[PDB]
């Protein structure tokens, strides 16, 4: 549906999806590599 | 249907209302006989009466609540404080009379009764009348304080 | 016409067109102002007819195996009361050629076909006689009245040839359906408070009425 | 016996008295409305009853409920003080 | 009275924001459009003028509210079955802290999974759900899972009903205005039948299971609830009167049911709560009373009362026509009903909060101090908010729906003709109470500082005894046997009977003394409440006009000002009066909760020893230290905040973080309250300039917040920060000790 796809492009829904994916990625990254203080490579 | 509250003097466009608290015959008689509402009497006598009544009153709180209430100097200190308060009130009255009234001008009191009858304006609203009132108030207050102190701590009356 | 607890509000719309109409509507549910949803006189009449027919089927079904069991005609293992034949397994169960939950799915599928066809007839009349359905759609065209479809399938004997006779038979059907609904309510509630078969209730009452009664059962 | 007991007589009397009062205009009803001066006023309820006085089923149910309430209250009150 | 398919179900309106308004739907020229979109979301009266459509819209949203509440209940019940130690707590309620929340270990937050007993690690909860579940006879987790499933199903049903009664069959206006039928149904069915059903559940399930639990039987060996119904022998063994069945009920031999329907009063020594038989009898009586009350109003059958007839018959020589015309106002305006209901609900919530603490209705609830404190503060705050909303919507009705041409009422007209006297008298009362209540605290502070303890208002120098309340306590302590012969003990243990109840070595309840400090704090409460009432009533009464702005009704209910003329006209609308009264509501509720907390910690709660000596938490310092502001600052704020500031490195560090977070949020609100819009609009102009330089200027022109929006943001952040600070402090203090 075109009208359903239009509602998914509104600012709050897109922001929520983007930030949820971002937070998931950051949480997983910190889970894999915990307690990082310096860049060792 | 019977109604109790009425517009003031039958005029509904004046910002007041007539209620039993204001227009009861007992309350109307009681207020008209107070010394502050006797517009045909010398202001000096009304001031003397007001001063006596207020000066007799002021002794009690100062005597019973003062810092020296639990000592032998309670009554004298209370009477002295009451006299000082009476002096301050007299100063305030004198200042108000000086600032508000000007010499030579006629009275500003209303000259119409509630029923429309014409009457002489009260002389309390002039400089001379207010000065007489203030002097009488001072004299009456001092006399009342003295009388209260005499009764309380010169005659061993079984009070309380 | 006779009236039964009629009211001025009820008589304003119950003019006697429907079969078995006595003007009885104290709550005014068939009031034709602001009709909608499932509150609608036509839908209510259709539901009453369907419920009466099902209760008529169910009233005799819940008692038929019982009376022959006491009559020595069928094996006693099949002469069970309606509440123990497997409807409520905690109350008792009987082993069939398949487990109860397997029978339930087949029953649901067949009844779904039947009831969906009936509902689609109701929504758009005359529709079931158009699409090919094993060549049986010729006789499933209906008659324009949802509760009385007729046709070679539902009216094989051709009863009710005369309009007055049809009116009489409709009245008898309505009366019998109401009586069957009352009997089914009696079945349920009697089974609730006595715990034995309704035929056993009748036999106990006929044994003596003063010792087996509401005053002694409650 | 319970049938001849005082409770039976009291409750039957209460119900009968309430029904009689409702029927013969001694109490308000569907066709009788009491005003602010506690005076009954004639009214039409629009319900067919087949009764000469117009006593409908709702009036009968209300009168029965009031009679039962009064009878239960009287029975329990007399039982508490040990009178019955 | 319904309409078939009024509105088509489609996604078309989803892609066009602001469809409910003509102006908003035009497009976002500036950023004010986005803010205006949310502020007018639920103002159905502004969208359309048809009363039927507004009623239909209002009817549907309540279904969504009910669905949300059902989802919340489902979550609460599910968490207690999967992530809780309820079964372990059931075998030792006095030594195990309830917990129903666990945390994933990611960034070191697993320290919050503190030890609570029963071999469990989690966050200790203070909502009191464990006591509710115990009082209902719940033993295993399967029952909780079934309850969660049922709540989910009910939420789905509510959502479907909400969709249906708006898109398929919407009731007409004549359906909504049947107030007599609605009252009859909500009285007889919603309340009476619910009370009857709960009484039946308590009689058949809660009583035997709770008796078995109080006997000390292992919860896993207690028969299941259905075993007491199928096997009447068990109930007959527990209660011999059950062997007779329902015969005594129908023969009016109700005295046989005295074994499980009592009139005892007081608390159960084993658990510390009210007797469950008393609760069952109470619910039965309440069900009967509510069932009788639901047959008053007239319906299709003639018998009953007409609300209009009742209203039209009340008038007096002072009030003129009286209550004539009030029926039409309340059946045409949604705002007046909302205001009245909000006020009544807030008052009821405050009453419930006051009643729950002194009459503990749940087992092992009096000895759970954190739960008691949390429930009290929560319900008080909810009541205050509802009370403020009542006045807000009363002002809204006054501004919008008032029309003397077609909806004249004599009582409303007479009130508006002497509002000056009411406001002036309330002002004088507020000033007098403030002088003679707070002034006594400053006097005590000055005398203490000067070194004259004998000239203070205290129990040792100048007593101000609350003789009236002590008389009530004495009368209630002597009520049984004289004025309540059927009672065995008093309604509450706080009246001054002299008896003390101790459960598990802790003090549950005991008589509460009243002295000089209670006098002062009660008068402080009265002063604050009077000021709040003054503000709200002044806002409501002058909503349409005043001597300053004669045409205030034309400007609307929510407008910022009327210019700098007449010396200044800032915050003259009725909205600003609610904005101002929220602060005073916050002040009053904070003072009340501080009084409650200190008094209970100092004079009630404590521990008892073998010899029977009570040692309170703070040692009974409320009487001599609360009479000065320095005492409140030192012995309450400074002394009791050491728990929250020393919570770092333990399972209570979340409260320590919330303390500073709420400090920051509260301090952040002063930027919006102390400043104005012009400065921020002028500052934005410079920021926009550099964006234009780099071709990053948006087409949606940035605009500063409006005056009303700024005030709302300020008050919201202020309230949030203050309440969060108090919440963190209270929980951190009470969980540790
Ligand atoms: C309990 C089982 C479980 C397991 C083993 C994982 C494992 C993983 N998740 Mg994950 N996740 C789970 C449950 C689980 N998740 C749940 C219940 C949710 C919520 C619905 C998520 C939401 C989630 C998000 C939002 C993201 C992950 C990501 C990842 C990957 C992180 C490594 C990475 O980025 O390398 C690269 C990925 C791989 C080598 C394989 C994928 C890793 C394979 C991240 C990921 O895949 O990054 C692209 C990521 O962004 N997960
Ligand atoms: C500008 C401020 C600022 C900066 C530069 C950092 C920088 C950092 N934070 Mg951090 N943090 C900040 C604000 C900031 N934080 C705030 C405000 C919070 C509270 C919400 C946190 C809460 C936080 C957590 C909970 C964690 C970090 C961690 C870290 C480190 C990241 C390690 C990694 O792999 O990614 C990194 C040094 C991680 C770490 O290991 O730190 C050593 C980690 O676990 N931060
Ligand atoms: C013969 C008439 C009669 C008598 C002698 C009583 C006597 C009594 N009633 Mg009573 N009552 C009556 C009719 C009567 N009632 C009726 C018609 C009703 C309306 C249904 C009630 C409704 C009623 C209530 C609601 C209560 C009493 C109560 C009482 C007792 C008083 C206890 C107290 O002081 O409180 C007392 C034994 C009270 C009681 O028993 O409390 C212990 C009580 O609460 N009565
Ligand atoms: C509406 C109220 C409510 C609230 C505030 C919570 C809150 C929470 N639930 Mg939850 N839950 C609820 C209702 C609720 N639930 C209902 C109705 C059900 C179904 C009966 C569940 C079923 C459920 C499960 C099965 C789990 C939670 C978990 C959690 C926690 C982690 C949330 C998370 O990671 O989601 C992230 C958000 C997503 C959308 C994914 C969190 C405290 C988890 C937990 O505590 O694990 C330790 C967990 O495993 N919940
Ligand atoms: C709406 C609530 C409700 C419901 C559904 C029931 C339902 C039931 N009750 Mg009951 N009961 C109730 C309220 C209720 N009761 C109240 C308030 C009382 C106190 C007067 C009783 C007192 C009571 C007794 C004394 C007995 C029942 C019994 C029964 C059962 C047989 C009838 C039935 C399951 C009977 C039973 O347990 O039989 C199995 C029985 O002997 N009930
Ligand atoms: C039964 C309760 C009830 C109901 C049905 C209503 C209904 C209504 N109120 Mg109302 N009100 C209530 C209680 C209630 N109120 C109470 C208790 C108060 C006192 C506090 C008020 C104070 C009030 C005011 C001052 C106004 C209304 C207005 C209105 C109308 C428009 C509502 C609107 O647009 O809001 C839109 C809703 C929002 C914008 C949501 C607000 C967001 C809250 C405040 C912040 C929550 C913070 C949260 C925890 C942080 C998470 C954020 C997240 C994104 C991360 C509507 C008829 C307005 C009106 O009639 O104007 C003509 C109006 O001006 N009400
Ligand atoms: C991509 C968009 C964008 C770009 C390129 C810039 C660029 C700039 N901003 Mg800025 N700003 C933006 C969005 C943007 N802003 C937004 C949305 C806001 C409102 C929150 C602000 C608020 C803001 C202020 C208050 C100030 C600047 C300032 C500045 C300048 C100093 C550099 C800097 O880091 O400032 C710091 C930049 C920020 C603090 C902005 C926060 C980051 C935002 C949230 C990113 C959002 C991007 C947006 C979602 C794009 C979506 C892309 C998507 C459609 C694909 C620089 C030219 C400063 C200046 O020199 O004054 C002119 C200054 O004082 N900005
Ligand atoms: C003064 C005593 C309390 C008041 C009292 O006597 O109440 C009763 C008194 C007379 O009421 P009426 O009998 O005229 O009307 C009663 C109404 O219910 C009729 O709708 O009320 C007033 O006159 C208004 C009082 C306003 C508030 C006055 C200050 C308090
Ligand atoms: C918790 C919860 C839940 C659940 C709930 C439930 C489960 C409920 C139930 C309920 C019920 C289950 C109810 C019932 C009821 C009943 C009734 C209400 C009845 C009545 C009756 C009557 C009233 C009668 C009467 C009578 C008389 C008077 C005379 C004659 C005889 C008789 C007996 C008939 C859920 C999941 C939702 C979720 C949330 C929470
Ligand atoms: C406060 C609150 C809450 C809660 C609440 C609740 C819990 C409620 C409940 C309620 C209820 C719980 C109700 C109920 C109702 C009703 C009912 C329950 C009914 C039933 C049944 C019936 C109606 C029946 C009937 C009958 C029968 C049986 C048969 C025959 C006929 C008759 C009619 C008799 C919360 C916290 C959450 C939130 C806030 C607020
Ligand atoms: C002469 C005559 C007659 C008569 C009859 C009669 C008069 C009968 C009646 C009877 C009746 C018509 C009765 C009724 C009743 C009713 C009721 C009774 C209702 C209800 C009630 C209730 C529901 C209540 C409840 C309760 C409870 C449960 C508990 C507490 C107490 C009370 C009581 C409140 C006839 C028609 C044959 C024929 C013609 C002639």
């Amino acid at each position: 549906m075109r009208d359903l796809k239009t509602y998914l492009s509104v600012a709050p829904v897109l922001s929520t999806l983007w930030f949820g994916s971002l937070a998931g990625l950051l949480i997983e990254i910190n889970r894999l590599f915990p307690d990082a203080l310096t860049f060792p490579f | 249907t019977f109604q109790v509250v009425q517009p003031i003097n039958g005029d509904p466009f004046i910002g007041s209302l007539e209620t039993p608290v204001t227009s009861s015959p007992l309350i109307a008689w009681y207020l008209s006989n107070l010394p502050g509402y006797r517009t045909a009497v010398n202001p000096l006598l009304r001031g003397v009466e007001v001063g006596l009544a207020h000066g007799f009153f002021l002794v009690g709180p100062f005597v019973k609540a003062g810092p020296l209430r639990n000592t032998a100097y309670a009554g004298s200190a209370g009477s002295l404080a009451a006299a000082g308060l009476v002096v301050i009130l007299s100063m305030c009255l004198t200042i108000y009379g000086i600032s508000s009234f000007k010499e030579g001008e006629p009275s500003i009191a209303p000259s119409l009764t509630l029923t429309g009858r014409k009457k002489q304006p009260d002389q309390l609203q002039t400089a001379d009348g207010w000065a007489k009132f203030t002097g009488g108030f001072f004299f009456g207050g001092i006399s009342g304080v003295t009388w209260a102190y005499f009764l309380l701590y010169v005659l061993d009356l079984p009070y309380f | 016409r006779p009236l039964w607890f009629a009211s001025s509000q009820s008589l304003s719309y119950l003019d006697g067109s429907l079969p078995g109409d006595y003007g009885f509507d104290p709550l005014g549910l068939s009031d034709p102002e602001g009709t909608g949803g499932f509150i609608e006189p036509r839908w209510l009449a259709y539901g009453e007819i369907i419920n009466g027919r099902f209760a008529m089927l169910g009233a005799a079904g819940a008692i038929a195996p019982e009376i022959l069991g006491k009559a020595g005609l069928i094996p006693a293992e099949t002469a069970l009361p309606w509440f123990q034949t497997g409807v409520i397994p905690p109350a008792g169960t009987y082993t069939y050629w398949a487990d109860n939950y397997t029978l339930f799915v087949l029953e649901m599928a067949l009844m779904g076909f039947a009831e969906h066809r009936r509902l689609q007839d109701w929504y758009n009349p005359g529709s079931m006689g158009k699409q090919y359905f094993l060549g049986l759609e010729k006789g499933l065209a209906g008659s324009g009245n949802p509760a009385y479809p007729g046709g070679p399938f539902f009216n094989p004997l051709g009863f009710g040839k005369d309009e007055k006779s049809l009116k009489e038979l409709k009245l008898k059907e309505v009366k019998n359906g109401r009586l069957a609904m009352l009997a089914i309510l009696g079945y349920f509630i009697q089974g609730l408070v006595t715990g034995v078969g309704p035929y056993q209730n009748l036999l106990d009452h006929l044994a003596d009425p003063v010792n087996n009664n509401v005053l002694t059962s409650l | 016996d319970f049938i001849g007991s005082s409770t039976n007589l009291i409750m039957v009397t209460s119900t009968t008295l309430m029904l009689f009062a409702g029927r013969f205009g001694l109490a308000p009803s569907a066709n009788r409305k009491a005003t602010a001066g506690l005076r009954l006023e004639a009214r039409d309820s629009g319900l067919q009853t087949g009764d000469p006085a117009g006593f409908t089923l709702a009036d009968t149910l209300a009168c029965g409920t009031v009679g039962h309430i009064i009878g239960v209250g009287v029975v329990l009150g007399l039982k508490n003080i040990g009178a019955i | 009275l319904v309409d078939r398919d009024p509105i088509k179900t489609s996604f078309e309106e989803w892609a066009k924001p602001g469809h409910f308004s003509r102006t908003i739907a035009k497009g976002p020229d500036t950023t004010t459009w986005i803010w205006n979109l949310h502020a007018d979301a639920h103002d159905f009266d502004s969208h359309t003028s048809d009363l039927e459509e507004i009623s239909r819209k209002v009817f549907s949203a309540h279904f969504g509210q009910l669905s949300i509440i059902f989802l919340w209940l489902s979550g609460m019940y599910f968490h207690g079955a999967r992530f809780s130690n309820y079964e372990a707590w059931l075998s030792d309620p006095t030594h195990i802290g309830p917990s129903a929340q666990v945390v994933w270990p990611i960034v070191g937050q697993e320290i919050l999974n503190g030890d609570v007993g029963g071999g469990f690690r989690g966050i200790q909860i203070t909502s009191g759900f464990f006591q509710i579940w115990r009082a209902s006879g719940i033993t295993s987790e399967l029952q909780l899972y079934c309850t969660a499933i049922g709540a989910l199903v009910f939420a789905a049903l509510m959502l479907f009903a909400g969709w249906f009664h708006y898109h398929k069959a919407a009731p007409k206006l004549a359906w909504f205005q049947d107030v007599e039928s609605m009252l009859n149904h909500h009285l007889a069915g919603l309340l009476g039948l619910g009370s009857l059903s709960w009484a039946g559940h308590q009689v058949h399930v809660s009583l035997p299971i709770n008796q078995f639990l109080n006997a000390g039987v292992d919860p896993k060996e207690i028969p299941l609830p259905h075993e007491f119904i199928l096997n009447r022998d068990l109930l007959a063994q527990l209660y011999p009167s059950f062997a007779e069945g329902a015969t005594p009920f129908f023969t009016l031999n109700w005295s046989k049911y005295s074994e499980f329907l009592t009139f005892r009063g007081g608390l159960d020594p084993v658990t510390g709560g009210l007797w469950l038989t008393d609760i069952a009898h109470h619910h039965l009586a309440i069900a009967i009373l509510f069932l009788i009350a639901g047959h008053m109003y007239r319906t299709n059958w003639g018998i009953g009362h007409g609300i209009k007839d009742i209203l039209e018959a009340h008038k007096g020589p002072f009030t003129g026509q009286g209550h004539k015309g009030l029926y039409e106002i309340l059946t045409t305006s949604w705002h007046a009903q909302l205001s009245l209901n909000l006020a009544m609900l807030g008052s009821l919530t405050i009453i419930v909060a006051h009643h729950m603490y002194s009459m503990p209705p749940y087992p092992y609830l009096a000895t759970d101090y954190a739960t008691q404190l949390s429930l009290f503060t929560h319900h008080m705050w909810i009541g205050g908010f509802l009370i403020v909303g009542a006045a807000a919507h009363a002002a809204i009705f006054m501004v919008r729906d008032y029309d003397p041409t077609n909806r004249y009422n004599d009582l409303l007209d007479r009130v508006l003709r002497h509002r000056d006297a009411i406001i002036s008298h309330l002002n004088w009362v507020c000033i007098f109470l403030g002088f003679h209540s707070f002034g006594l605290y400053i006097h005590n502070d000055t005398m203490s500082a000067l070194g004259r303890p004998q000239d203070m208002f205290s129990d040792t120098a100048i007593q101000l005894q609350p003789v009236f309340a002590q008389w009530i306590q004495n009368t209630h302590a002597l009520a049984p046997g004289v004025t309540a012969p059927g009672e065995t003990a008093s309604t509450s243990l706080t009246w001054g009977g002299g008896e003390l109840v101790a459960v598990g070595g802790k003090v549950a309840l005991l008589p509460i003394p009243l002295g000089t400090a209670d006098f002062l704090v009660h008068h402080i409460h009265a002063f604050t409440i009077h000021v709040t009432v003054l503000i709200l009533l002044k806002g409501v009464l002058f909503a349409r006009s005043s001597r300053l702005i004669p045409d205030k009704a034309n400007l609307g209910f929510r407008f910022p000002c009327d210019g700098p003329g007449r010396g200044g006209t800032c915050q003259v609308s009725a909205w600003d009066h609610v904005f101002l009264g929220l602060f005073w509501m916050y002040n009053a509720i904070s003072v009340v909760i501080f009084h409650f907390s200190w008094k209970m910690q100092s004079d009630v709660w404590g521990s008892i020893s073998d010899q029977g000596v009570v040692t309170h938490i703070t040692g009974g310092n409320f009487a001599q230290s609360s009479i000065t502001i320095n005492g409140w600052l030192r012995d309450f704020l400074w002394a009791q905040a050491s728990q929250v500031i020393q919570s770092y490195g333990s399972s209570l560090s979340a409260y320590g973080l919330f303390f500073l977070g709420a400090h920051f949020v509260w301090a952040f609100s002063l930027m919006f309250l102390f400043s104005g819009r012009g400065y921020w609009q002028e500052l934005i102009e410079s920021i926009v300039w550099a964006h234009n330089k780099l071709k990053v200027a948006p087409a949606t022109q940035p605009r500063a917040l409006s005056i009303i929006q700024g005030r709302a943001v300020g008050v919201t952040h202020y309230l949030l920060g203050g309440i969060a600070t108090t919440w963190a402090f209270f929980l951190a203090r009470i969980i540790a000790v």
